[PDB]
Order: C-alpha cells, then structure tokens, then sequence
DNA sequence: TGCGAAATTCCATGACA
DNA sequence: ATTGTCATGGAATTTCGCA
DNA sequence: TGCGAAATTCCATGACA
DNA sequence: ATTGTCATGGAATTTCGCA
C-alpha cells in the first residue's frame, strides 16, 4: 500500500457562526491529512458559494486527491459536486452524524477552537486581522505523533518562525471570566 | 615666447625634432612639416586654441585634432586636446560612453524555500474587474509564484496581500526593485513587525530583479495565449495562470516550481508518480538533496572592452529620467566603496552616498 | 487498438523494442521503462494527451514532453509533441524568436553627391519660437546636412523645406522611412513633378535609414552640450549645429561632410588650406578621387545562430503596436520574394504583399 | 598667388523693390565670385535686419572670406559691420557711383535681371514660388568662359537637372506687349 | 564494438515597464 | 547599503536498441 | 637597424522616437 | 517594392626621431 502524502486527502469543514469582524461570520478549515497542515479562509456564509470562492484560492496552489467532509449543505450541493468533478477532486463524506477524520486531523482541528476561543475574548470582533497568526502558529506546532511540524513535513526544512513558547491553550481564570458575560 | 625664441636662431628644444627649418613669416613662427606649413604657437595660446577648435562641434580627440592640425602644430597636440576633453563639462555629462559593463555575476540560489521573496508589480493592464496591477511573488529557491490582483502599486495592496501570503510561510528577506510600493515608510514598518529583512535593487536596475522580472514575461505570455480572441479579462484568470506557472517545468532544472517547493505533486494534470512507493520522510530527504544540486549557471566571459569599477574612481551616473535635450549622465563622482564588481557605492551628486549598479555608471572618460 | 494487441502476446511491432515487457493492468497497456511503470496509449488518444499537456501552461518542446512522461511513453513521443507545437496558433503567435536575424548589409555609399538623401524628423521637442519638430535632409555621399525646424512632421513643412533646400540641386532619391509626412499622396506628386524618385524604408525598422537617424544622434548630442545650464531655446541654434556637423572631420575619413561636399573648406575657425596652390579644376579633381576611395565597411560575421530567409518559407511579421496582454506576432506568412538577405516580400496576413525587414520577421517554428 | 577659390568672395545686392509676391519685395542676390553660383533670398525691405537674416541661412551652409557689394545702406550699416566682423567676413565695397564686380558675376547679375523679367510678364506677383527654379537655371546655365557650369564648379559634379533647351531670355513680341501695359 | 536513430543536452536568443 | 533570469527550439552531443 | 615614444589606426560600444 | 551608421576613447599598431 502506499504511504500516506500531502495533497492525499484534504479535510474541510465550517467553524461559526462567530462574532462579525469585518462582515466575516465562519471559518473554512481546511486541513491536510497527512502533514497536518491547515489554511483557514474567513466566508460570510457556510454555502456552497463562500465554499468554492475560497476552495479556488486553495486549489490555485494544490489540488487534492481527495476531500472530506461532513454531510453539511454546502458539501453535499450538486454545485460543489461538479466544482469538484472539474478539477479531478474526489469528495468523500462522512456518515451522518458520524463525523470520521482522522486522529491527526480531529486534535488539529481540537487546537483551532481551542486557539480560536483564546484569542476572541476581549477582542470577540477582531478575529478577521488575527487569521494569519493563527495560521502559524497551527502550522508550526510540534506534532508529538510525527516529531515533527506541519510545516517542516510540508516543506521539508524549518521555518524562519518557530513557535517554542506556546501559548498555554486554556482560558485563564480572568479570559474565562470575561467570556461568560459575552 | 621666450621658449620659440630659441627655436628661430637653431637652438635645440626638446620636444621639437632638429630635422625641421623653424622660420618666421608674417611675425608667427611656422615649421615646414611633411603636412605642410603649420603655425607653432606659443604656449600660453595652445590652451585657448584646443578650446577654440573643441567649442566649435564639442568634437571628440580625433576629430579635434584634425581641427587644429590644419593650421598649427607643437609637441604633443593630443595631450593638450585630452586636456580639454576631461576638462570640458558638456562632453562629459552629453557623451555615451565606449566601454561596456563588467560581465553579470549569477548570486547563488537561495538555500531554502522562504529564504527570499522577489516581489514586483505588473501594470497598468486593461481594467479586468476594476484591477489593473499584479503583484508577482517569486520564492527565489523554488520559482513558485503568487499572483495577486491589486487597483494599484501601492503599498496598503502590497500589505494585504503579503498578509495573506505571509499565512502560510514568514520569509527571511523580501527582495524588491525601489518603486514607491516597497520603499514607503510604512511597507518597512509591517516588515520589521514580522522579523523580515528588506532588500532593494539597486536603483533603475530591473536585472537585480530578473528572478521575478523573468517570472513576469512567463505570466504575461501565458495570459496572452489565453486570450487570444477573447476581452482581456485576466482577473479570473490570475489563479489559473498561477497553478500552471508554478507546476510547469524548468527543461534545465528538470522540476516544476511545486515540485522544488514539495517534492511531491498535487492533483493536477499529468502528475509524476516516481515517489509513490517512498515514505513521505524519504521523500523529504530525496528533496533536500534536488534542491542542492540545481544546476547553476557561472558568470559569462567579459567583453573584450569591458570596465571594472575601482575605489576612487570617477564614475558618472545615467540620468534616471532625462529631458529632452539634457543630458543623459550626472557629473562625476566618487567611489566610495566596490560591494561587487557589478555593484558600487558612490559620492552621489547631491552629496549624498547611493549605492548603484554599474550598468547605470560610465568611467568619466580622460581620467 | 488493434496495433496494441499484437504487442500484449509478444509480437514485435517497428517502433517498440522487443527488450520490454509490455502487459495490461487495469484495462491500460503499460510497460516497464527504466524510469518506471508507463503507461502506452492507443495510437487515437495521443493527440488528444499532447494537446491536454501542453494546454497547462502552452510550453514548448521539453516543458510539455516531462508532463507527458510522467504518465505515459510511446515511440517518438517529441514526433507528436512538436506536431501540435507547430498547430498551436497561441503558441506561434505569442512565442519570442530563438534565431537571430542575418547580419546587417552595408549598401554602398552613393558614388556623388545629390545622388539619395535621408530625411527624417526628430521630434517633438520643447516648444522653441513655437516650433516643435526638425527635418533632417542628409546626404547619403557626404553626410553634409540641412536642418529646418518645422511646427509638425507634415508633408506640408517638409514640403516647404525641400523647395528651399531644392533651390540648389535637385537629388535623384529621396530615402525617407514610412512616416505619415512621407507617404502622403501630396507628398509623391511634389517629388514627381521635380523627378525625384521617393525611396522608402522598411516599416518599423530605423535601421534603413540610419544615414540620417545616426545623424540625429549627433544634433541632438551637439544640442544638449550647448543648451547645458541654459533654459531648451534650440531654435536659435539649428543653424549652429548644422555649420558645425557639416564642418566637423570624422575620424574614420579624415574629411568633414563640408569637404566631401565642396572640396575646399570656407571661411570656418581652423579651414584647411592643403589645396591652396592648386587650382579649382585640379582641387575638383583631388575631390573626385577621394570621394571614390572613401573608406567602406563590410558586412559583419553572422552571428552563431543566425537565419536567412527563402522563397516560401512560413515567416511571421511583428506586430507593430501590441496592445496589452496581446500577441507580438501576426500570424504565419509565406515569403514570396528575397530581394536581398535583408529584406523580403510576404504575403501579409491581410493578404497584400508586404515588403518587410527580417529584423521584423521570425521564422515559423516547427515548419 | 593664389588661385580663385569657391568661397573667396561673395558677390551681393539688392533687385528691386518688385510687385508683392506673398508680402516680398526684394531680392537679395548673392553670387559666388570664381564659380558664378547664385542664391536668391527674398526680402521685405532692402534693410541690413533682412541682409542679416537672409544671410544667415546662408553662411550656416558656408562662410565667404569676402563679401563685396556696393554703398548700399543695408551694407554699410555699422550693424553689418559688426555681423560680418563676428563671423571673420571682410567687407569690401566698390567705390559709390562706380559698381565694380567681375566679367563673371556683371554678366551674372545680367542674366538674372533679365530672367526674372521674362518670368514677371504675365504673373507679376507670383514670382516668389519661382525662386527656387530660377536659382537651378542660373546654377545650371553653362559658362561659356570656363567651360563649367557653376553647380559643376561647386561640386564637381554634373546636375540631375542639366539645362540644355533654355529661353531665349529675350522678350517675345507678345511678351513685350503685355509688359509696357503693366 | 559499432552502427543509425532516438533521446538528451546544449545554448544562443530575447523579453520581463 | 548589493548581485539577472530562464523558456525556447534547432543544433550538438549522448544514449539507446540491436547485432 | 633598432630603440622608445609619439602618432596613427583599430574597433567595441552605444544611440539615433 | 529594398539594405544601418558613425563619433568615441582606450588599446593595438604603425610611424617618427634619433643613432
Ligand atoms: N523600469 C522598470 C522595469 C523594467 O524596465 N523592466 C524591464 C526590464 C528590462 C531589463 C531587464 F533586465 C529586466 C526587466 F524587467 C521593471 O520591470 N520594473 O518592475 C520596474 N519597477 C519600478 C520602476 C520604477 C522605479 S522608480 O521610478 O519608482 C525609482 C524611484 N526612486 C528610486 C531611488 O532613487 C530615486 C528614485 C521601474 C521598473
Ligand atoms: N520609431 C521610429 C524611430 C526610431 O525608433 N528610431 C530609433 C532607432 C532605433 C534603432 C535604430 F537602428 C535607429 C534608430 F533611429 C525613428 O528614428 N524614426 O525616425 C521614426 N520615424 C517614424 C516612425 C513612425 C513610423 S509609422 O507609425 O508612421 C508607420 C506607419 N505605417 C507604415 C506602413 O505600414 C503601416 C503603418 C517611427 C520612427
Ligand atoms: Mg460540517
Ligand atoms: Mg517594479
Ligand atoms: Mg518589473
Ligand atoms: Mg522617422
Ligand atoms: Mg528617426
Ligand atoms: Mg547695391
Ligand atoms: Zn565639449
Ligand atoms: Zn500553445
């Protein structure tokens, strides 16, 4: 069988509804299942019209073999079908109410909640300006199954922006007071 | 006067060949040459006369020469004649110079991915959506390109798109030529936020550019071909052009942009397969090893009338946007310091210390 | 199909050596090459996976065949890949010339004065006593030149020019390049009434007349040192210039265009006076002489990579004014007749005949 | 001593004051002494501004070592004076009352005299666009003194219009009718 | 161990405002 | 304080297929 | 019959929209 | 049915002045 590869298979799905920042309301996750690696696009809509808008960014650097996703709407339109189609893109769903990803890819995508929470208390409406470290940061975490990161496994050399101290993932006891009453 | 005197009663002069009759005629000493009958003047008129006979057609040595010599003569006309050409203001500023540049030097590859970006701005285009510019991304070791639609070549677009790009990889240095976009105090700014270096061509040199200048040729002539035809309408275009770019092969380095930046293809058209079998960490280390042993072009031969710059030299710089009728170089200047045999510091001609290439210098000519 | 078939149970097939294992797997024929497991298509599908691989991006020779060997290999594949190469119309159309045009010709310098002059317009320049551009008249023996400053390059001002400057002697030829002010119809009928006979360059290529050209260089030039530090009044000083270049000596004659002209100098700073004691018929006849031993130069070394054009080959003109993003070839045209290795006539692509410079021409890649 | 050159001297004077001819009046004729080559400049007065002007498109083609020409105001102005001296030109004039030139340029100044009356008849303010085809006459009309024309004298070479059928440079009977009425 | 042809490499040419 | 680049297609060279 | 230096010739370089 | 040109100044080469 061949070993696992980037651009094998790309796991997407929608964060939101969140805050509005800059009229932007959810997050395409967008995560490789071999390296780990995740782009996140901001769309106002979880439609299969965002969808494809942001998809066509991605795939004018890297088409996948496949993508998975969930049975949400905007995945499972006959619009999205033929995107896919149309660039040789198999899609792959999971069952309903069965979401399967992968052990890589579901703590990947635990960490971007996670990382997105953090970072949206006291600032809930300025999350728009902040997609890019996030990115990075993700993308430059240490994975402990691989020892090695998603860029380092995507590029194959180091980053010019490692990410040694990280931050700590949970919500201190004052973020976690400042986020109940929002 | 007193140093012709001498030549008329037969007295020796060095400088002056025995072998001639030295007369006087209509109270100016003559000589009978081969040439003829030629008036020697005295020297304190031979600077007036070089002027006289330069000023009329602002003539070159020989060609001021010819002037003189058909009238007078005296030892070592040519250097009275270079005399006055390095002194003459209008020559040297009006003048092309007759030496060509030192041959082109190749700088090596960047090592890494993300080691260097070569930005630059293509446009205006025919508006396509209410765009008219591209900005060009070029990762110098890979060749792998973003393409970035902007309204204009400014700086708040340059910002929003490296942002964007910036997503998924911080480089180390940013190259760019010094166009407004990328010198403005606020482009430094957003670079020293994010720990890059910025590094600018030397002014009015696109060839320090040339990895994203060629990138260029290659985007436009791709976007032709799509639209022969057809309405220029490139903006959705940008993204197609950019996929096949980047996955495109170099015939010399035997390997797609993609490929020098993965080491594997994606699902794209006619994708190479060899590395199926191998693991994803043998792939990486079959990476690292194609990405250093790219071939590399050398320097070529220098013309055989080429010009290196030394320190203290009097190099004149090109005049970046010359009027009409003006002069096409600045007056002389100083080097200050060789960076390479290609690139100088001079003693600019505000006063000011400019680092220049020396395809925009000539060596003011006569010392 | 059928021709595949034969190769499957072992028979040999001119094209595919013997010394392969060709087998089927998963309904494709494939072999098994050094660079790996092929995959051999049917003779029918080939032109279609050639036209898909070069559709990526419209590269050439090499770029389109490494797609196709990724996946595929049959006898000759490059046979194909340059077939299609040679029907891409985006492709022959956008595509930059590898070759080189042939190297120059030196036509003969006119035997005698009058015999051709070099008209040309330098300008607009800076509004000098409200005139704008100049019309340069050089003859083609002596490079003596007349200079009249006009309000526009229009057959009207050169017109009027030419019957002052006509007043002393009418030329055989006028050689002038395809501007508007020369290929007028009013323009024809003035130099056939005096019996001048109107010869034109090349469209496109200054080269043709680069008699008069090389001389605007040397107007300009002289201009610019005048008017340094001093406000672009040129006007004023046409008639200096133009004394001043036709009495200034080239170096490579030994003779200013004022003596190749008269033979004798006039009453200019530093005239020469060599021919003092002779008289004018025998100054006429020194004149004679030199006029005809006048140095000539040769035609250079055609450059490595050189191409000279034939009667019926698929030559492409280039486009004059590109528009953006738009091609810088018209399409393919045959060569109907080479008047010399220089300049052809081709079946325009509007379909006149069309006598066309090299310089503006590239051959048709892939025949 | 030196034999007569091109360019030794140039012969000048004023012809007129004529019809109008597009606001001209005068003509300014000079002659060159040894090959009997004319230019023809017309002027609107017979003033030294119009000597200088008109003769200023001349020596920006060639400078005479000498210009001769009578008394004349125009010529003896203290501002020809000063135009002459700063372009190295003698000036030389003939003594008042006593026009004195040479064999060559008297039966020269004759012709032209002559040939611009035979052109007058008929179209008496229309002679300034004749100027340029008079010039090529008198350049072209062959000397019978020196065997040469003066355009072969000046060149050395023969003319691509030769002048071989000329006028009779007499007034025909017709001619001669039509001028005693103007 | 050498042949003819195909495949590969070479590299001058030109255009990136 | 910085530096040319590389797709292109005929030609030159090497490699392949076979003996 | 040859030397050193001056004079001449050579010619690559570049710009004429 | 038409075609490059030539001023320029260091370098290469020749010539000159003298013995
Ligand atoms: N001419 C440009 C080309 C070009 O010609 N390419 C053609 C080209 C030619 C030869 C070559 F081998 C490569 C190449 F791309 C270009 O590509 N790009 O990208 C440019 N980009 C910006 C500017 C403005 C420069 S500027 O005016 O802003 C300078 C202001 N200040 C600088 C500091 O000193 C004070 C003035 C010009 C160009
Ligand atoms: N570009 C010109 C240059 C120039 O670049 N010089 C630079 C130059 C470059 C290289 C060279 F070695 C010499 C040289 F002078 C020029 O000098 N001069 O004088 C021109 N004069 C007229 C026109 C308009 C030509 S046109 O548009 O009128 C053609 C209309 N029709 C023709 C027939 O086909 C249909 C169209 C252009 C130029
Ligand atoms: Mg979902
Ligand atoms: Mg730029
Ligand atoms: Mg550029
Ligand atoms: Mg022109
Ligand atoms: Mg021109
Ligand atoms: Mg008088
Ligand atoms: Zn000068
Ligand atoms: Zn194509």
């Amino acid at each position: 069988d061949r070993p696992q590869k980037p651009f094998d298979k790309f796991f997407i799905d929608y964060i939101g509804p969140l805050p509005p920042s800059q009229g932007y309301l959810y997050v395409l996750v967008v995560v490789d299942g071999m390296t780990g690696f995740t782009w996140l696009y901001p769309t106002k809509a979880p439609s299969t019209s965002a969808t494809v808008k942001s998809l066509n960014v991605l795939t004018s650097i890297a088409i996948p073999k496949v993508i998975h996703s969930d049975q949400g709407a905007a995945f499972t339109s006959s619009t999205f079908a033929e995107w896919a189609k149309e660039r040789g893109i198999h899609l792959e769903f999971s069952t309903p109410y069965h979401p399967q990803s992968s052990g890589k890819v579901e703590r990947k995508n635990s960490d971007i909640k996670r990382l997105l929470t953090k970072l949206l208390v006291g600032r809930p409406t300025k999350w728009y300006d902040l997609l890019p470290v996030v990115q990075l940061a993700l993308n430059n975490t240490y994975s402990p199954v691989l020892k090695y990161t998603p860029h380092q496994l995507l590029f194959g050399i180091d980053s010019n922006t490692p990410f040694a101290n990280q931050d700590t993932l949970d919500l201190t006891r004052e973020e976690e007071l400042s986020l109940l009453q929002e | 006067d007193a140093e012709l005197d001498q030549l008329l009663q037969g007295h020796y002069i060095k400088g002056y060949p025995k072998q001639y009759t030295y007369f006087l005629e209509d109270g100016k000493v003559k000589v009978s040459r081969p040439e003829g009958v030629k008036i020697i003047p005295p020297q304190s008129d031979r600077q007036k006369i070089v002027l006289q006979a330069h000023n009329l057609a602002h003539t070159g040595r020989e060609a001021t020469l010819l002037k003189i010599a058909n009238l007078y003569w005296w030892p070592n006309m040519r250097k009275d004649v270079v005399k006055q050409l390095g002194r003459c203001q209008q020559c040297l500023i009006t003048n092309a110079s007759n030496k060509a540049s030192g041959p082109i030097l190749r700088p090596d590859r960047p090592q890494k991915p993300f080691d260097k970006f070569f930005i630059d701005y293509i446009g205006p285009l025919p508006p396509s959506q209410g765009y008219l510019y591209v900005l060009v991304v070029v990762d110098g070791m890979t060749g792998f390109t973003w393409l970035y639609p902007t309204k204009a070549p400014s700086t708040s677009a340059t910002v929003k798109s490296l942002n964007v790009l910036t997503s998924i990889a911080i480089p180390k240095v940013i190259h760019s030529d010094q166009g407004a976009a990328f010198t403005s105090s606020t482009f430094a700014e957003w670079a020293k936020e994010r720990g890059i270096h910025l590094e600018f061509s030397t002014p009015y040199h696109p060839q320090s550019s040339g990895k994203v200048e060629r990138k260029n040729s290659d985007i436009k002539r791709l976007l032709t071909k799509l639209l022969v035809g057809r309405p220029t309408k490139w903006y959705d275009l940008l993204p197609v052009v950019q996929l096949a770019l980047n996955n495109t092969y170099s015939p010399v380095l035997k390997y797609t942009p993609h490929q020098l930046l993965f080491g594997i293809d994606s699902n794209t058209p006619f994708a190479n397969q060899d590395t199926l079998d191998l693991t994803r960490e043998e792939e990486l280390s079959l990476l690292q090893e194609i990405r250093t042993s790219l071939y590399h072009p050398s320097t070529p031969p220098a013309s055989s009338r080429s010009w290196s710059p030394v320190v203290g030299q009097l190099v004149q710089e090109r005049v970046a946007r010359p009027a009409s009728l003006r002069p096409r170089w600045h007056k002389p200047s100083t080097v200050l310091k060789v960076l390479n045999p290609r690139t100088v510091v001079i003693l600019d001609h505000l006063g000011n210390n400019r680092t220049v290439s020396i395809d925009n210098l000539k060596p003011t000519s006569h010392q």
